[PDB]
């Protein structure tokens, strides 16, 4: 609850930051490879990594030839048995620290300097609908 | 023994209330986290709250069977969906008093028939709408 | 708009006609209060005699 | 002793239709205020609770005091009190009648004005085959020399500030 109170306090300001960032892609109305999966090495937080991996499994039944960049070992553990031939890279040692921009730039530099071909893509994350409800969407 | 030893008017109405309380009991687990809930499930939750508040009764004040039938009938037909659950007991005194004073012909028809006719159902719908409009509008 | 303005004036005239029944309601409201006060004393007198008994 | 038992109640339906709801929301207060006095009228009916005097006569060793109490109870039978402000209601009733007549004749005048306006619209030639001079004649807003100038002579092109 202490972590959630701190995280929601910073989410109160970092939500319009994503609204402004997504506004350009909304205005272009561009419709869709690479998949970004957001998770953490800290498990037993509920149905987060299981349902996100389940949505990722639905992507494996929709885009079987799409390389996926994971941030977290739990997504790697679930998805390696099914589609170990379609895993680009998995980030680890993440989750204990709060997410800041430097970690985002580390992932951003990883997408660029790897040189992997991608035209479209999406990011898998758990949206914050309410205190008790979270939705798995894609950006 | 069950319904074999109760009047036709009470048995006809309490059968519906028993089903609705069972429906409210099944969906009561979804009210704990149901920030977003379906309209049918919200209606079941709202009806069950009115029915639970309906069964409350003060000590040393037993009620006649005609008063019990009328109050349970109003709460089971949806007349209390607009009435707040915190004002049901005050509605129970005032609406029954209006029936006992202004619409005694309804009770005479119920006592003669022993049940509730659809014609009396329409009349009870009208006098409920008139009573709620007269109390507030 | 002229037809609606006619009907609004018709309602205004009818509300003027119902002013009389409001006055009767005020007269009955006064009589109800005087009855409730006088009859409670009649109930209180009967209770006082029962208290004496 | 007479006049108004609890059975008396005026037609609330016609009265509720007559009032303009929240414009006369004091009626919503008035009905509840009168309803509260009905609650007082609910209690204490005309006759009081009967008392079996014979039980107290037999139980008490000397029933002479019970007979004296019964005789004094029968002797003291006070009737109803006096109406106080009935004349004031009667005075306001006459004032209401004057306001009724005043409002009726004024509404009759406005009705005749609206009927004359509709008669003007009925006698007005249709706008299809109407010359521009007849449009100016039927609608005397017009334009002339002592009139507000404008590049297009419209309804409100003059001030706009």
């Amino acid at each position: 609850a202490a972590k959630y109170t701190k995280a929601e306090r910073e989410l109160r300001v970092a939500k319009p930051y994503g609204q402004g960032a997504m506004k350009f892609y909304e205005k272009t109305e561009l419709k869709g490879q690479l998949i970004i999966a957001i998770s953490s090495d800290r498990g037993l937080c509920g149905a987060v990594h299981s349902s996100v991996g389940r949505q990722l499994k639905a992507d494996l039944a929709a885009n079987p030839d799409t390389m996926v960049i994971c941030v977290g070992d739990k997504i790697r553990n679930i998805l390696q048995r099914l589609y170990g031939n379609n895993l680009a890279m998995v980030c680890n040692d993440f989750g204990r620290r709060p997410p800041v921009f430097e970690d985002a730039t580390k992932v951003a530099r990883a997408v660029l300097e790897s040189g992997m071909e991608f035209t479209n893509g999406k990011i898998v994350y758990n949206a914050f609908r309410s205190v008790v409800s979270f939705r798995t969407t894609d950006i | 023994v069950g319904s074999a030893a109760q009047t036709r008017a009470m048995k006809q109405v309490a059968g519906s209330m028993k089903l609705e309380l069972a429906q409210y009991r099944e969906v009561a687990a979804f009210a704990q986290f149901g920030s977003d809930l379906d309209a049918s499930t919200q209606q079941l939750l709202s009806r069950g709250v009115r029915l639970t508040e309906l069964l409350k009764q003060g000590q040393y004040v037993p009620m006649a069977i005609e008063d019990q039938v009328a109050i349970i009938y109003c709460g089971v037909r949806g007349h209390l969906d607009k009435v707040e659950p915190s004002k049901i007991t005050k509605f129970e005194k005032e609406f029954s008093q209006h029936i006992k004073t202004s619409h005694r012909d309804i009770l005479d028809t119920i006592a003669k028939e022993g049940q509730i006719s659809p014609d009396t159902d329409a009349k009870l719908k009208k006098v409920v709408t008139d009573f709620l409009s007269t109390f507030q509008a | 708009g002229f037809e609606e303005a006619i009907t609004l004036e018709e309602r205004a005239q009818k509300s003027a006609e119902a002013q009389i029944m409001l006055f009767q309601a005020k007269r009955e409201n006064v009589q109800f209060q005087l009855e409730a006060a006088y009859r409670a004393r009649l109930h209180h007198v009967n209770n006082e005699i029962k208290k004496r008994l | 002793a007479s006049k108004r038992i609890a059975r008396s109640s005026i037609d609330w339906a016609k009265m509720a239709e007559s009032v303009p709801e929240s414009q006369k929301a004091m009626y919503n207060q008035f009905k509840a205020k009168s309803d509260g006095y009905i609650r007082k009228a609910l209690s204490y009916p005309e006759q009081p609770s009967p008392i079996n005097w014979e039980h107290y006569r037999k139980s008490l060793t000397n029933p002479a005091m019970v007979d004296a109490f019964k005789k004094q109870y029968e002797a003291l039978k006070v009737p109803y009190p006096e109406d106080k402000v009935s004349s004031q209601i009667d005075a306001q009733e006459a004032e209401a009648k004057k306001e009724i007549t005043k409002f009726i004749q004024e509404s009759r005048g406005r009705i005749e004005n609206y009927k004359a306006e509709l008669g003007k619209l009925g006698q007005m030639i249709p706008f299809e085959h109407m010359t521009l001079e007849d449009f100016f004649e039927a609608f005397p807003e017009k334009v002339l020399n002592p009139d507000p100038p404008s590049p297009n002579v419209k309804k409100k092109p003059f001030k706009n500030n």
